[PDB]
């Protein structure tokens, strides 16, 4: 019904229409998340090279 | 070999559904969680249609539509008659009806309840049964949830010998295609007490449940009067058939009210497909006018209809879909 | 993408020579390492087993080991003998006599380094090396023993590479020796914990598929083995051949194995056919399908239908309608959920090749990760009770080193094995 | 004039970059060797299309993009594609070894070793910038790259560019397509971790995707180019405002404005129509109330879902072809009194139009046949949420069993991101099912 912003140019035109009216981590943090994994792998590493060196 | 599950053992209707089908030896019932299933008989409550249609290699059917509660709800089929123009506020066949919130339309049904009594005319509602406004008005209060408040026929038609309330309930198919199925055998859910205008307060005389009677199984078995007897009566009592006086209306408000929710409801071009038996419940008047009282999504059917109801849902709504290797039903046309 | 192949004992150098028979064949390679094919796509591939050399000359990433020269002679005198790197020809002298301990502990243990150096001058060449492969028996001394002592010194040195096995399982029916049960057992415990899928290849379903099935009255080694290069060819198509499958051995065992210690598969091939008879009619797919599935054509003597499906893998080969493959693959898994579980969504995948293998117009190769692989340890199981009940035949073993107590401890962790797979079939 | 820089991750963010750009190049006119006869400010200049394009002194046309995998073999395609001259080496990144489907390893393992890399390439382009808006991520759930390196690239732009938008194209994980079954993991994973730090996010499901090359282009069994070629349609649409003149969607900024307006809930549902196929010998051309029309049919959706069990929030109509004012308003009058079409109360029931005369420009030898008008719904409904509850059911399946899981606990993971992410999810079903009824 309502048409409303019409804006008109070569290229096309847009516009809106209304039917009806109404009713983060630092650096920090990340680059400690990441060598706390690296750490568990290291530790899983170590328990298999422990383990295969009995 | 197609697959189904089942995941509502209350189902006393699907219940028999479900051995019809393995009795059939080209069926399988899974698992509840369960996947690749063909066919779905899922639960009342918190059926997860978003999980439906999405295995590749699987025509996927389940025995409910979604959105379809819009119309077994009571304070949902009064907005939905109210808002909709198919149906409109002016609808002629539903009892004046007010959705009333606990402490929503309250001061509305106030002004019409006013000259409704200033008018010298019959005012009885039902929520539980009354004359005075403010009596049940804080009743609804003290029970907790959402109500509807309705005019109460104060002049039902009343079966002899007895004298007595009934009320008509028809069972309704709707298949994958939205083909509105309407099942012959209906059932007349009869009060072998005398209706009494004087008293609501006792409500054994006014309500027609099927528990609540349970002079029970005097005038018919089981308070239950079937379409053959009520139609032999009317045309000795009243000279005219159940087809003329009722059944006409009857059809009209089936359709009406499910060609309403049509668009919303149906899986025509969908990624799974529905299908619903649903249960109306009809009241009639003295002047034999046919009144909707409500839309029931999990209706159960009577014990000499299961086998010959039952075996038609297969029919229709199932084979239909997963055909195998004269018609129980009234087809409502549109 | 390269992968380096290593072949221990005498069971696994004679199939481990076929393989290359075969896949030569495929990938066009002729016995002095020249190709000779009608497509670029044979080349596409072709590094993962392959090292280019010389004169475009393409020489096999394989590793022949044994404790004595016998089989490897007879290796390196067979029909693709000389393709193999001789340099790459790691033997002993004294053999292992069928003794696990001595393939382990003694015979093997003076020879293990020896082989080491082989795949370490392999590895580093490899661009990107994704993982190794070892054929071998379990019932035997040097590829049971040794391989397994391998495969140890393998994840020590590089324990972030994957390890792939296609181990033949011993049965009565065709049996070299009575201790097999004592050596399969042993190698059993060690494939648990050092591998990432372990292809189980058994003696009896391959002895009743030649004659149950494929005609023939008494069948050979040789003829067994024809049956195992068809597999180890289908398993690695995807591998060899570019197509709609971009994955390398871990993404491949990532998709395959649920749980770390449960990654035995039972491995299947269809059409079935013996050597020299040829095939004239020419398979439907819903015969592919149907076939793949029977319990008839999987090559490790258990039932499918006494267990569950944890993940399948199917490779079909050949010019089909892989519309058709959908539909016959989506078709199987609905008639038989109940025997695929519930609680891994979609857990059967496929792929296909165009590129059939020689003397078949389409075929398909099965992979299953199914829990019914226990009725297999089981029977394993109960035939090394049957002898160790009595300490039967341990001289052996303990003249070599070896204490009751490691055979106890090895009895226990198979009987664990089992177990872990029957909790999961009852979920 | 402000420039936005294109992120492709894994293979099939690639694979779809790659669809895209060779698009956008044919849209604008610019030629493989990266000359746009039609640009006459040699050298530079601050056009629409200059958002996605910087110029050289040499008259070359150059994507503000940068390609990144784990494993070279798919970027490799792209190094000698048709299309080879038109990037600059140092915008194609790869390393060795993929993450093998898991986002572990794309995240903490491989991830940890070349993430510092691509940032730096991406500030070689920032540099390049005189007002950078933010950045377009394409990638997919499924994938160990796409989901698990995306997310630890998108936590880090969030610190490097703190101001700039970051929107996503992700493609939700199909079976059809896919080979993969821990996808479900993946995708919970990337999604929680990713979500605070995503502005707008358009899904695609590739089951969607398969259906309409199967039914609509008559394809028997879709390839991913085929896919691809489709997607690159949509995403085109959707991007046509920041590389044409206009006044809607303008800038990444808009797009939330427009179209999401609770921040958490910002996965819009697009639908596209006509998709015809170009072996289709007769065909009568659609009307703007066809195929303004068939924006409300669920065949027609990146996402297969029931708009009509849900609520709107925001509803935008993209045309591109021959279309006017005069006939949007008839179609929307006209669908609005036969569908459902429910808007959240806090909302106004209307649609943001934008209309680009020039018709959609298909890829010579494509599946796609030209049109005289096409259109893309871009409409944030509830029912979206469909999606994730399939995913998370799947999810619940085989963690219960902690299927899997090992590997993930093998890179470094930790099994409580497995259910920290998946309380996530119930949160997001939750918001959704607030809003929805
Ligand atoms: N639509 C579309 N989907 C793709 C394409 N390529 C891969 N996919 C999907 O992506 C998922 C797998 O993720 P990929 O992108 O292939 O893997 P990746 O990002 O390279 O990550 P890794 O290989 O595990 O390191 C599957 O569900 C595929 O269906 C593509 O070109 N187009
Ligand atoms: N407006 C009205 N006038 C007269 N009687 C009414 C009425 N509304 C309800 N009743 C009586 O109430 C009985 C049951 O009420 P209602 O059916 O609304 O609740 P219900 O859903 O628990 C039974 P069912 O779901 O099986 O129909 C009916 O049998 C009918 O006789
Ligand atoms: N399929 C097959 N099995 C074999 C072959 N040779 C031996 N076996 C099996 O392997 C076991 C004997 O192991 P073997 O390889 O001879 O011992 P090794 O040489 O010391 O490693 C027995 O169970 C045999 O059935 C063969 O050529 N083919
Ligand atoms: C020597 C290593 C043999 C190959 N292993 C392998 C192959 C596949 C797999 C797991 N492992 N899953 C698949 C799914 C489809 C096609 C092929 C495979
Ligand atoms: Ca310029
Ligand atoms: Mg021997
Ligand atoms: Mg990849």
């Amino acid at each position: 019904m309502e048409v409303i912003e019409l804006n008109k140019c070569t290229s096309g035109q847009s516009f809106e229409v209304i039917l009806k009216p109404p009713s983060d981590p630092s650096l920090e943090e990340i680059q400690k998340k990441l060598e706390a994994a690296e750490e568990r792998r290291k530790y899983q590493e170590a328990e298999l090279l422990k383990h295969l060196a009995e | 070999m197609y697959t189904f599950v089942v995941r509502d053992e209350n189902s006393s209707v699907y219940a028999e559904v479900s051995r019809l089908l393995l009795a059939t030896g080209q069926w399988k019932r899974l698992r509840k969680d369960n996947p690749r299933f063909n066919l779905m008989l899922g639960e009342r409550n918190r059926l997860p249609f978003g999980r439906l249609g999405h295995e590749p290699g699987l025509v996927q059917l389940v025995n409910y539509y979604r959105g379809a509660d819009k119309l077994c709800r009571k304070a949902s089929l009064v907005k939905l008659i109210k808002t909709s123009p198919e149906l409109s506020e002016s609808c002629t066949w539903f009892p004046e009806s007010y959705v009333i919130y606990p402490t929503d339309e309250r001061e509305v049904f106030l002004a019409a309840y006013n000259r409704r009594r200033e008018g010298r005319e019959g005012n009885v509602w039902i929520a539980l049964i009354s004359s005075e406004a403010s009596e049940l008005l804080d009743f609804i209060d003290e029970q907790g949830q959402v109500h509807v408040i309705q005019k109460y026929l104060e002049k039902p038609l009343l079966l002899e010998p007895g004298h007595r309330k009934f009320d008509i309930r028809s069972w309704v198919l709707v298949d994958h295609l939205y083909n509105i199925y309407l099942y012959r055998e209906g059932v007349l859910r009869t009060s072998s007490e005398p209706y009494n205008s004087a008293n609501f307060q006792d409500k054994t005389c006014h309500l027609t449940n099927h528990c609540i009677q349970k002079n029970y199984g005097r005038y018919e078995e089981g308070n239950e009067m079937f379409f053959e007897e009520f139609n032999q009566y009317l045309m000795d009592a009243l000279n005219t058939t159940l087809e003329n006086s009722i059944l006409l209306q009857i059809k009209h408000i089936i359709r009406s009210c499910l060609m309403c929710i049509e668009p919303a409801i149906s899986t025509k071009h969908l990624h799974y497909q529905s299908f619903q038996l649903f249960g109306f419940d009809f009241m009639v008047d003295e002047e034999l006018k046919v009144w909707l009282i409500e839309v029931n999504g999990a209706p159960a059917c009577a014990q000499k209809l299961y086998a010959e109801l039952c075996q038609g849902i297969v029919d229709v709504a199932i084979s239909s879909v997963f055909p195998l290797a004269t018609s129980i039903f009234i087809k409502l046309h549109h | 993408r390269e992968i380096v192949h290593i072949q221990a004992g005498q069971c696994g150098n004679q199939i481990g020579a076929k393989f290359w028979e075969v896949i030569s064949d495929e990938h066009g390679i002729d016995p002095t390492g020249s190709y000779h094919g009608d497509s670029d796509l044979q080349l596409e591939r072709i590094n993962v087993y392959y090292n280019e050399a010389t004169g475009n000359k393409y020489v096999p990433r394989a590793i022949l080991v044994d404790l004595e020269p016998g089989t490897m002679d007879s290796v390196r005198s067979g029909p693709f003998g000389q393709i193999f790197r001789p340099d790459n020809f790691v033997f002993g002298q004294s053999g292992a006599g069928n003794n696990w301990a001595k393939g382990h502990y003694t015979e093997g243990a003076e020879l293990v380094d020896s082989v080491l150096d082989v795949v370490r001058k392999e590895s580093e060449s490899c661009d990107c090396l994704q993982g190794f492969q070892l054929t071998h028996s379990l019932g035997g001394g040097t590829g049971s023993g040794m391989g397994t002592l391998l495969i140890s010194k393998i994840r020590e040195e590089y324990p972030d590479r994957i390890m792939n096995t296609f181990s033949v399982m011993p049965s009565p029916k065709v049996s070299d020796t009575v201790v097999e049960p004592y050596n399969a057992t042993l190698s059993v415990h060690q494939l648990v914990e050092n591998t990432d899928e372990t292809y189980c290849i058994d003696n009896e379903a391959l002895y009743d598929i030649c004659f149950r099935t494929l005609k023939l009255t008494t069948p050979t080694y040789g003829d067994l083995n024809h049956l195992v290069s068809a597999t180890m060819s289908g398993v690695t198509t995807c591998l060899r051949f570019p197509g709609q499958l971009n994955a390398d051995l871990r993404k491949l065992a990532v998709n395959m194995v649920p749980f770390p210690r449960l990654h035995f598969f039972m491995p299947g091939f269809a059409p079935l056919t013996s050597r020299g008879s040829q095939q004239y009619r020419a398979l439907t797919v819903p015969e592919l399908t149907q076939q793949m599935f029977d319990s008839k054509n999987m090559m490790a003597a258990c039932d499918p239908r006494h267990g569950r499906y944890l993940t399948v893998a199917a490779i079909f080969r050949g010019r089909m309608s892989m519309k058709e493959v959908d539909e016959q693959m989506l078709n199987v898994q609905n008639k038989n959920s109940s025997y695929f579980v519930e609680w891994i969504p979609n857990n059967v995948k496929t792929a296909v090749c165009d590129i059939p293998p020689r003397g078949l117009k389409m075929s398909a190769t099965f992979i299953g990760n199914s829990t019914a692989i226990q009725e297999l340890f089981k029977r394993i199981s109960e035939q090394f009770t049957a002898m160790f009940r009595r300490k039967a035949f341990l001289h052996w073993y303990t003249g070599e080193g070896m204490d009751e107590m490691e055979f106890t401890e090895a009895e226990s962790n198979m009987n664990d094995l089992v177990s872990e797979y029957q909790q999961y079939q009852d979920a | 004039m402000r420039e936005c820089i294109s992120i492709h991750v894994g293979q099939a963010g690639v694979q779809i970059g790659n669809a895209c750009w060779e698009l956008y190049c044919l849209e604008h006119g610019i030629q493989p060797d990266g000359q746009m006869p039609s640009d006459k400010t040699i050298g530079g200049g601050d056009d629409s299309f200059n958002t996605f394009f910087s110029e050289t002194g040499a008259g070359k046309h150059v994507p503000r993009a940068v390609f990144v995998d784990l494993e070279p073999t798919v970027i490799d395609e792209v190094r000698t594609g048709t299309y080879r001259q038109l990037f600059h080496p140092e915008q194609l990144i790869t390393g060795k070894e993929d993450a093998a489907n898991n986002y572990a390893r794309g995240h903490y393992t491989i991830g940890k070793e070349i993430i510092d890399l691509v940032l730096d390439r991406i500030r070689k382009l920032a540099d390049q910038c005189t007002g950078l808006q933010g950045f377009l991520v394409f990638h997919s759930f499924g994938g160990g790259t796409g989901s698990g390196f995306t997310s630890l690239l998108m936590e880090r732009l969030s610190v490097d560019y703190g101001k700039k938008s970051k929107l996503e194209f992700s493609i939700y994980p199909a079976p059809q397509v896919s080979t993969a079954v821990v996808e479900p993991y993946n995708s919970i994973l990337t999604t929680h971790t990713t979500l605070e730090h995503s502005d707008c996010a358009f899904m695609v499901d590739n089951e969607a995707i398969y259906d309409i090359c199967r039914r609509n282009l008559d394809i028997e069994r879709p390839t991913y180019t085929n896919l691809n070629r489709l997607i690159s349609q949509i995403v085109s649409s959707i991007t046509a405002s920041l590389r044409f003149d206009g006044a809607l969607n303008v800038d990444l900024t808009e797009f939330q404005t427009n179209l999401v307006p609770y921040p958490r809930i910002h996965f819009p549902l697009a639908t596209y129509a006509p998709v015809i196929s170009a072996e289709k010998a007769y065909h009568e051309q659609l009307s703007v109330a066809e195929i303004t029309n068939a924006c409300f049919e669920p065949a027609n959706q990146m996402v297969k879902c029931d708009p009509r069990h849900g609520k709107y929030m925001a509803c935008c109509l993209l045309y591109r072809g021959d279309v006017v004012p005069k006939d949007v308003n008839a179609a929307i009058a006209t669908i609005k009194t036969k569908r459902s079409i429910q808007f959240v109360d806090w909302c106004p029931t209307g649609f943001k139009v934008g209309i680009n005369y020039q018709p959609p420009t298909v890829v010579p030898g494509g599946d796609l046949a030209k049109v005289q008008r096409a259109v893309c719904m871009l409409s944030n409904t509830t029912a979206i949420a469909e999606a994730w509850a399939r995913l998370d059911h799947k999810f619940d399946l085989m963690y219960a069993k902690r299927a899997f899981v090992h590997w993930y606990v093998g890179e470094g993971m930790e099994e409580g991101e497995f259910s920290e992410a998946r309380e996530d999810m119930a949160a997001l079903e939750k918001d959704y099912e607030e809003v929805g009824v």
